[PDB]
C-alpha cells in the first residue's frame, strides 16, 4: 500500500514551533522527492519546498526560507517539517506529497507532479483555548405527523475549531445532522447537532450527545430529556 | 561488497523509446564496469568530465543508467553540446556532464522484416529539452495559428514517430542500444565505489 | 512568487463538457509541464493530469489536459455529480532557485438539481442555559437547493436587529444545502417578548417557525 501517513493535529501559540511528521510506506523512501504543500482555510494550495530523502538536500520557497526546516529519517522512512516563529497566518492544513518522478538527480531536478498525498496535518495558531458550554435542545411538546421529534445539542462559545459530536457513544448515527459552526462577533464558535427520532422512542430510549473539544481537552456528555 | 547490477540494464529484453527513456539509480554496490563488456564491440565508448582510466577507481554518491534505442547516425547526438532531433527533443545531456555514453548495435534484436513499431522518437516540440528532461506528452503539435482540436492534419502533426527498424537497413539507420552512465556527487556519503576503492 | 490564474468558478450540467483555463508566464507554463489536481471537500488533492496531457492510472478518460504557450486547460467531458470539486493547476517556475506554483483554484458546480424548499426547525432557550443568565434561540435550516437564503427574526412581529448570527450555506451529504442562525438574548428580553419567529426566505417563498416564551414550558 503506497501511502503517506502524517502526524495528528497541532495547536500552538504565536511564536512557538511545530514539527509535523510524514511517514512513507509501500515504496523505497529514498526513490522519490517529497513536497510540502499547505492550504489555509478556504484558500488555495501553497508550495513550501521539497526535500531529497536520499541526500537531505532541500529547496525551500523564498517565503519560508529561514523559518522552515525539512529533515529526513531514512531509518523509519519519516520526513519532518518544522516551522519556527509561528504566526496566525500559518494556521492551515499541511500536506506532504510525493514527487512523481523516480530517481531524480538533485542537480538536474525536473518537477512533473505529485502523485501520492498524505491526509494532512492541521496546525492551528491561537493564543487562548476556551472550552465549550453544551446545552440540550429539548424536543417540542407538539408531536408533528410522521411520528418524528427533533432532539438537539447546542455547543456554545468554544475556541478554536473543531468539535466533534456523537450520540449515545456512537450507537445512534441515523438522522444525526451536526451543523457547521457560526463565527460570532465575539470571536468564539457555536454549533448545534440535531437528531430526528421516532416520537414513540422518547419514553423508552435515552439520548446523550457526546461533545469533544480537543483544543481544550474537554469531553462533555449531556442528556437531552423530553422536557417542556 | 555487492556488485552493481549493471548487467541488468544492458541485458534487458526490450529497451525503452528515447522520448520515454528509462532510468535506474545504482546505489550501495561495487561498480565494476567490466561486467558490461560482455556486450560485444561498442560503437561508442566516450566519457566526459572524468578520466576513462579511473572508471574503476572512483567513489560517487549514486550512479544513474539511462537506456534507450536510437539510429546509428544519431549516437553522436548523445554528447554534451550537441543538436539534432534526439538532443533537442528526446534526450539532452548537460554541458557539465560527468559520465560515459555506451552504444552498441542491436539490429538482430530491435528490428523485424515487417518493421519495428514500438521504438519511437519525438519529431516536434515548441522548445528544446532541458538537460535530463523527459517529455512523454502526446499532444498534437500545432505548427500554425489554427488550433488542432486533438486531431492530426494541416499544420497539425503527431509529435511521435516510429523508426520502422528493418534488418536490411544501412548501419546508419539500424537500431543501437545506448546506455548513459551518470556519475553523481552530492554533499552526502558515497554509496558507489570501484573495485579498487 | 508567481501566480497561475484560474477562473474562480465554473459550472456545467450533467453530460456536458467544461473547461478550466490556467494562465501563467514564460518561466512556468511556457517552460515546464502542467499538472492538474482535484480536491473534494475535506480531502487531500488528487492528481488528475501530469506532463500536460497524461492521466494517472485510474483517472477516467473524460478528464483531458492541454498546454499552449503560457496557458493550460483542463477539460471535463461527460460531467457527473461526483466531479463537483475544486480543481488546481500547477507548474514549476524556473525563476530564482525554482518553485512549484499552484493556481488559485476553480470551484466546479454541477447544476441541474431540482429546487428544494428550506426545512426550518426552531429551538427555544434551554432551561439549563436560562439559569446561567443567558438565552439563545437556535434556528436550523436544512435540505434546500439552491444554497442562498436570508434569515429574518421577529419578536412579536417587531423586527429584532442586533444579536443575530447566521452561517453561510454549506453542502450536506445529499447535495442539498444547510445553514443555521442564532439569536442572542438576555433572559429579561426572553421574558419580555411573547413569541419569537425565524423567517427563512428561499427563492421567493418563506418558511417560518415560531417559539413562545412560557414559564415551566
Ligand atoms: C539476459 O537475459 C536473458 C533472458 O532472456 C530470455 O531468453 C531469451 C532466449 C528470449 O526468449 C528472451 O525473450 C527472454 O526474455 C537470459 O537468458 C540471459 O542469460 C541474460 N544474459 C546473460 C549474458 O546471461
Amino acid at each position: 500500500q503506497v501511502q503517506l501517513v502524517q502526524s495528528g493535529a497541532e495547536v500552538k501559540k504565536p511564536g512557538a514551533s511545530v514539527k509535523v511528521s510524514c511517514k512513507a510506506s509501500g515504496y523505497t523512501f529514498t526513490d522519490y522527492f517529497l513536497h510540502w504543500v499547505r492550504q489555509a482555510p478556504g484558500q488555495g494550495l501553497e508550495w513550501m519546498g521539497w526535500i531529497n530523502p536520499d541526500s537531505g538536500g532541500t529547496n525551500y520557497a523564498q517565503r519560508f526560507q529561514g523559518r522552515v526546516t525539512m529533515t529526513r529519517d531514512t531509518s523509519i522512512s519519516t520526513a519532518y517539517m518544522e516551522v519556527s516563529r509561528l504566526r496566525s497566518d500559518d494556521t492551515a492544513v499541511y500536506y506532504c506529497a510525493r514527487d512523481n518522478e523516480r530517481y531524480q538527480m538533485q542537480n538536474y531536478y525536473h518537477y512533473y507532479g505529485m502523485d501520492v498525498w498524505g491526509q494532512g496535518t492541521t496546525v492551528t495558531v491561537v493564543s487562548r483555548r476556551l472550552p465549550p458550554s453544551v446545552f440540550p435542545l429539548a424536543p417540542s411538546s407538539k408531536s408533528t405527523s410522521g411520528g418524528t421529534a427533533a432532539l438537539g445539542c447546542l455547543v456554545k462559545d468554544y475556541f478554536p475549531e473543531p468539535v466533534t459530536v456523537s450520540w449515545n457513544s456512537g450507537a445512534l448515527t441515523s438522522g444525526v445532522h451536526t451543523f457547521p459552526a457560526v463565527l460570532q462577533s465575539s470571536g468564539l464558535y457555536s454549533l448545534s447537532s440535531v437528531v430526528t427520532v421516532p416520537s414513540s422512542s422518547l419514553g423508552t430510549q435515552t439520548y446523550i450527545c457526546n461533545v469533544n473539544h480537543k483544543p481544550s481537552n474537554t469531553k462533555v456528555d449531556k442528556k437531552v430529556e423530553p422536557k417542556s | 561488497t555487492n556488485l552493481c547490477p549493471f548487467h541488468e540494464v544492458f541485458n534487458a529484453t526490450t529497451f525503452a523509446s528515447v522520448y520515454a527513456w528509462n532510468r535506474k539509480r545504482i546505489s550501495n554496490c561495487v561498480a565494476d564496469y567490466s561486467v558490461i563488456y560482455n556486450f560485444a564491440p561498442f560503437f561508442a565508448f566516450k566519457c566526459y568530465g572524468v578520466s576513462p582510466t579511473k572508471l574503476n577507481d572512483l567513489c560517487f554518491t549514486n550512479v544513474y543508467a539511462d537506456s534507450f534505442v536510437i539510429r546509428g547516425n544519431e549516437v553522436s547526438q548523445i554528447a554534451p553540446g550537441q543538436t539534432g532531433n534526439i538532443a533537442d527533443y528526446n534526450y539532452k545531456l548537460p554541458d557539465d556532464f560527468t559520465g560515459c555514453v555506451i552504444a552498441w548495435n542491436s539490429n538482430k534484436l530491435d528490428s523485424t522484416p515487417s518493421g519495428n513499431y514500438n521504438y519511437r522518437y519525438r519529431l516536434f516540440r515548441k522548445s528544446k529539452l532541458k538537460p535530463f528532461e523527459r517529455d512523454i506528452s502526446t499532444e498534437i503539435y500545432q505548427a500554425g495559428n489554427k488550433p488542432c482540436n486533438g486531431v492530426a492534419g494541416p499544420n497539425c502533426y503527431s509529435p511521435l514517430q516510429s523508426y520502422g527498424f528493418r534488418p536490411t537497413y544501412g548501419v546508419g539507420h539500424q537500431p543501437y542500444r545506448v546506455v548513459v552512465l551518470s556519475f553523481e556527487l552530492l554533499h552526502a556519503p558515497a554509496t558507489v565505489c570501484g573495485p579498487k576503492k | 512568487q508567481s501566480v497561475l490564474t484560474q477562473p474562480p468558478s465554473a459550472s456545467g450540467t450533467p453530460g456536458q463538457r467544461v473547461t478550466i483555463s490556467c494562465s501563467g508566464s514564460s518561466s512556468n507554463i511556457g517552460s515546464n509541464t502542467v499538472n492538474w489536481y482535484q480536491q473534494l471537500p475535506g480531502t487531500a488533492p488528487k492528481l488528475l493530469i501530469y506532463s500536460n496531457n497524461q492521466r494517472p492510472s485510474g483517472v477516467p478518460d473524460r478528464f483531458s489536459g492541454s498546454k499552449s504557450g503560457t496557458s493550460a486547460s483542463l477539460a471535463i467531458s461527460g460531467l457527473q455529480s461526483e466531479d463537483e470539486a475544486d480543481y488546481y493547476c500547477a507548474a514549476w517556475d524556473d525563476s530564482l532557485n525554482g518553485y512549484v506554483v499552484f493556481g488559485g483554484g476553480t470551484k466546479l458546480t454541477v447544476l441541474g438539481q431540482p429546487k428544494a424548499a428550506p426545512s426550518v426547525t426552531l429551538f427555544p432557550p434551554s432551561s439549563e442555559e436560562l439559569q446561567a443568565n443567558k438565552a439563545t434561540l437556535v434556528c436550523l435550516i436544512s435540505d434546500f437547493y439552491p444554497g442562498a437564503v436570508t434569515v429574518a427574526w421577529k419578536a412579536d412581529s417587531s423586527p429584532v436587529k442586533a444579536g443575530v448570527e447566521t452561517t453561510t450555506p454549506s453542502k450536506q451529504s445529499n447535495n442539498k444545502y444547510a445553514a443555521s442562525s442564532y439569536l442572542s438574548l438576555t433572559p429579561e428580553q426572553w421574558k419580555s417578548h411573547r413569541s419569537y419567529s425565524c423567517q427563512v426566505t428561499h427563492e421567493g417563498s418563506t418558511v417560518e417557525k415560531t417559539v413562545a416564551p412560557t414559564e415551566c414550558s
